[PDB]
């Protein structure tokens, strides 16, 4: 009999379930995801001055292993280390290895500076090995010199070499200490004498005494220190020292990515992990708790759906 | 619901209404008609947009590695990192679960509020010339042509014009 | 309160009502009666249950020791742990204080909403046959027997049946 | 907003009203008058005070240094601290942004609620002796002198006294 | 004159106070606690394969102090260390002591493997002491041998022993180095000659040199340890003064390490522990201790925080 | 025609913008700030028994560098370290350096206790240097003795010194180990013999060998004195066996109570009070957040990456349109 006007709201056939403070199964017209589950299998290096090290291990850059020849110097904002990267062409390790790697991967480039170190004619500087191949012929670490007596068996002359840091910023000096297995090898190369190697600056001081991998029990182990601006560092040795021909300077800061995934200069990103890039605009992710850069926060959630619409009541 | 409009005195929504979130259905001499309310629809959508702009983002903070993917790190500092990182993940998982849950509760109730707010606007407009059937409809106690309906929806309906006709029809 | 029902226009609650949270008291010729509304009571309780299910839980995360109970650890790493752990405890203390405070505010207002929602359901049902006294009662302007009361509570009251009698009584 | 009083059916606020947050303007034979409602104003202010007491404070927790201002610290423990501290700052920045945003939303809607709650108190008081104009005013259908106005504001207005006069004026 | 129907809500005589965003003293019909204040003074080890070490210090398991005899071997998912537990029957310390303890307490068991070490007839293997008592008679660390010359005074023969790791997982080898105080004592067991002890594998290598009265003894036996990789060997060159491994240790899987003075109870179950015992509360927070292990409510600086489970209480 | 009563709410000409869950630009009647941006450039030490170390580095207090002569002892609740503070008059470092500094800066004072250490007449106790000046004449660390042979070149007598902790609380013993540059200097001072230094208690044990090597010169000296430390428990003893090269404790240190350690270049003020400090001074704000520095000490507002966060203290502001 009477005219009538009704107020109402829309609905949809297919609604989505979300969670509220009171209801675990609340159907609404529209929701959206807040946790990212998908990852790009590539490293998005667009608009980044990057350096993919490939088979070069960051420490190899400072001592100059063959593999790292293309990476002895440069400038970057991003540094990408790879799996099973090579630091040591001749068997050995660096003391405080991990601390050094982390320091290089925070760097935004590397300058090299000549020590200027010269040696008496009774010394052989360019001592090489079949382990470190370069131009398909026996070679050695580019930034170090293998110091051995020129006459096989002759006792090694007492030498003193000293680097001073002329620069206004700290310099990273590395050096090696050869320890052969057999007394026949040591006498042949350095002489019968007791060997002692003393290194000293204002900051640092240390003494070293030379004591089967690739068929060799003989090692070259590496040590490192920072040498302050204006300060000097002196090396006293009677043989067995692998001497720095160059010191390293780490410049500015850079993002260090450890990833097996391939480069792509077409795509951009500020967040990376082992398995690649994360360009999601979402505020959370559940891919990995180990990420680097500006990133969504890791959460222990497959999905968290955010209602973008009213309750859905069909019929 | 907090406001009892949506999933309340309004028995259900309209799958048929695809030009808006809130709107009207009338029935007069001329026949039946449906139309969306823009202002009330936009009000709800703008508030939800607002939430999305705030919630869909990450921080500016650049985080470096403290765990090597390819090499062992000291066992003791590693356990400290593991404990810290797990403790942080617990927080962010909680903070995320709470945020979304609390926003969801609000998004819903907000939309409810916007429906009730339209109903109350109409109710007050019709004044003494109509009565609530309790299903979200107003039984209008006078001849309301399509121009009269468009006048309710466009907030131009002058109650005084139909008052005398309506009050008679109502008291009978 | 947000909705002005509980601790509002309703002067106080009923210690006497022990079969529900919300309900009715009527007064007719026959005498007095009291009864609980199930649907409105269950609505409130279900929402509070929901909160309890979400809030009463710990994480599945297994945490190992990083502090020896029975031996000193390096003083520097110890201070880092102390700082981190205290920083986390500050967060969780804050997150807890906020959660409970915010939920409490909502639990209260939610219950207020459910009371107002019942009142408004009744109001609309009685249509022109009763008037609000402003204390949460409807003065019914006709003979409402216990069957008529049970009809208000069970949402089966047809206003039209008593409309004529009521409108006369009201205009006097 | 949620309650549609403030920035709703009430077109705007009163810069003129400087003795309270909520109040009345009347128009009768005698002329015009404005007055604040104390109880409703104090209700809103007390709730905001409450928020300030809870929000404006720091923790009791004494934190020591873990970063030397005047000397370099081990590179590895330093990176862990940097990561942890940045992670904590991200949390507290988020917790702060959410707190203030969520409180702001509530503070606003709370004040809206308190306006609507006063209107609804008056509406129910005037009963059948006035009608809503939809702008937050009641058109009173009888002679309401300044004593009659003071009676509305002081919640002492007896609708029954003017009911007869009012119902005649309304039906005409 | 007119009939009336009134709407209302329940109330109670005794309401609880809770905190809201606006009100510090809000009375409601019912609340519930969210912070656990009560703790069980026992360790709830139901459905867990546990090992209470008692007087045994985890390091003592690897060298085999008398006290640790019952715990030289086994499998577990939970390891409970106690206060003032004994590692060293003979005065001494282990270098990197705490690092080793933590490693053992993360373990889910210990296998022992024989070094097979054999010695010339000029050597005495079964050298014992009154400090380490076993079967009411002088004894020594079960997993090590005290190597001394058989003829009192005689200089100690240059010996070389070598352990190879036949297993597919890393093995934990420990050994001791005896330093006596007085040169008159050392002469009886080892000769006047300079003593030098070298241990070497692929992974690392080192030599150490023998140099106040504890349990009536000024002489010390200090311990060292290292991991020996699968397939690799470790060789020990000594001219006397080495305490030699008779067995190497192998750590199995992972396990929860509890440090607690509180007693066991196999009747009750729990996933959360602290110094003072177990925490089985279903609540999301606790204020008992910030040092807890397992799946746990988060520590909060709050005695109580009451969560409203009911409407405002407005009484008659 | 009809009488009328209208309900309404206040407003203001100048409203403040705040942020809500839905609106980034919401005008309200009144807001207040929650993040503190203002800092005092002074250290507010009212009602605190403080000790400004000035040129003295906290480690220098324990070994007794000239600079720290005024600070060998005392009681406090707050300890203020300064930039370029001096710990080492004679070139060297402390092993676990930072760990020790942090330990001293948590302390609420220092007692000193005599070791009572005595030496054979073949030993020189009062060995001094031009590097550590006191009364404008060659001196040494007040709490240590430089042990050298009395006859230049003579081998250093095997000595054994033992400190026992008679006290009921732990004591902090420090000692140095001299490593000279040239072998001419070592033989001149200790003798040709191989040097070995053993230190041992119930808790602790360690061996030390003076290292001889060519190194650069600090204050015209290439030789170093490096320091080591440990806690000696109540009732326990610690013994030093040396054949020369040890810098020996004449006194042990005891750290008393607890204290707040401030590292700040900023000056004191005993007029003003505070419980929160950072490099750049004090923070007295009652606000719950601050954006001055993430490195703060004491009871402090939490660091946030926010210039401002405005908290609505009033309703939406809808003004009278014109
Ligand atoms: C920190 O946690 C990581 C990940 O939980 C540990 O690395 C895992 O260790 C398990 C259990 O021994 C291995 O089976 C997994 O292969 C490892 N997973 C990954 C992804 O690395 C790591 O052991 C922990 N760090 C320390 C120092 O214990
Ligand atoms: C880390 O914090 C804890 C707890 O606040 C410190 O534990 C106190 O250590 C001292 C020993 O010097 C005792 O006198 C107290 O009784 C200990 N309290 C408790 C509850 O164990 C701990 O020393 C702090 N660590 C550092 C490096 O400062
Ligand atoms: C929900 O919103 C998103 C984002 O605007 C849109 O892509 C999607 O189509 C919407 N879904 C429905 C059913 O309207
Ligand atoms: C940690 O951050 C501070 C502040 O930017 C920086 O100066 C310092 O070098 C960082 N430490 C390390 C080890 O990167
Ligand atoms: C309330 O206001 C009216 C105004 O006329 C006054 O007459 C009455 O006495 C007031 N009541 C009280 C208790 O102040
Ligand atoms: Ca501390």
């Amino acid at each position: 009999d009477p005219d009538k006007i009704c107020l109402g709201h829309h609905a949809v056939a297919n609604g989505t379930i979300v969670k509220t403070l009171t209801n675990e199964q609340e159907e609404v017209t529209n929701a959206t995801e807040t946790v990212e589950s998908t990852s790009l299998n590539r490293l998005c290096m667009k608009g980044r001055n990057h350096k993919d090290l490939g088979n070069c291990h960051p420490i190899g850059m400072l001592i100059g292993t063959p593999a790292c020849d293309l990476h002895l110097t440069g400038t970057w904002d991003t540094l990408i280390e790879r799996k099973n990267a090579i630091a040591y062409c001749y068997p050995g390790a660096t003391v405080n290895e991990e601390a050094l790697r982390q320091k290089i991967m925070e760097s935004g480039g590397i300058s090299k500076i000549n020590t200027g170190f010269t040696y008496g004619s009774s010394i052989n500087s360019a001592g090489t090995t079949k382990a470190c191949m370069r131009n398909g012929g026996n070679s050695f670490y580019a930034e170090l010199k293998w110091l051995v007596s020129k006459n096989k068996g002759q006792n090694f002359p007492q030498t003193t070499n000293t680097y001073r840091n002329a620069d206004t910023a700290e310099h990273l000096i590395m050096w090696g200490i050869h320890h052969p297995s057999s007394t026949q090898e040591k006498n042949d190369l350095y002489g019968t004498q007791s060997l002692s190697i003393s290194v000293g600056s204002s900051t640092y001081k240390n003494n070293f005494v030379p004591v089967q991998v690739n068929g060799l029990s003989s090692r070259i182990d590496f040590h490192w220190t920072l040498v302050q601006p204006g300060d000097k560092i002196t090396f006293s040795h009677n043989g067995g020292l692998i001497a720095p021909s160059r010191v390293s300077k780490l410049i500015g800061r850079g993002l260090g990515i450890q990833s097996e995934a391939p480069i792509d200069n077409s795509c951009e990103s500020k967040c990376f992990w082992r398995g690649g890039s994360i360009n999601t605009r979402l505020p959370f992710q559940n891919l990995s708790p180990r990420t680097v850069g500006q990133c969504p926060k890791y959460v222990n959630k497959k999905s968290l759906m955010l209602a973008t619409g009213m309750r859905n009541v069909p019929e | 619901g907090l406001f009892g409009a949506i999933a309340g005195f309004i028995e259900n929504g309209w799958e048929g209404m695809v030009d808006g979130w809130y709107g009207f259905r009338h029935q007069n001499a001329q026949g039946t008609g449906q139309a969306a309310d823009y202002k009330s629809t936009q009000a709800a959508i703008d508030q939800i947009t607002g939430k999305l702009n705030r919630i869909i983002k990450k921080t500016n903070t650049e985080f470096e590695s403290i765990e090597s993917e390819f090499s062992e790190i000291d066992h003791q500092i590693g356990n400290v990192i593991n404990w810290t990182k797990d403790s942080i993940t617990d927080i962010w998982t909680y903070q995320a679960e709470l945020l979304v849950a609390m926003e969801n509760q609000h998004t819903i109730d907000m939309a409810d509020s916007e429906m009730l707010n339209l109903y109350e606007r109409v109710r007050k407009q019709l004044r003494q010339n109509a009565e609530e059937d309790g299903k979200g409809c107003f039984e209008i106690y006078h001849a309301c042509d399509d121009s009269c309906m468009e006048s309710i929806r466009n907030n131009t309906y002058d109650h005084s014009q139909y008052r005398e006709e309506a009050l008679l029809n109502r008291l009978n």
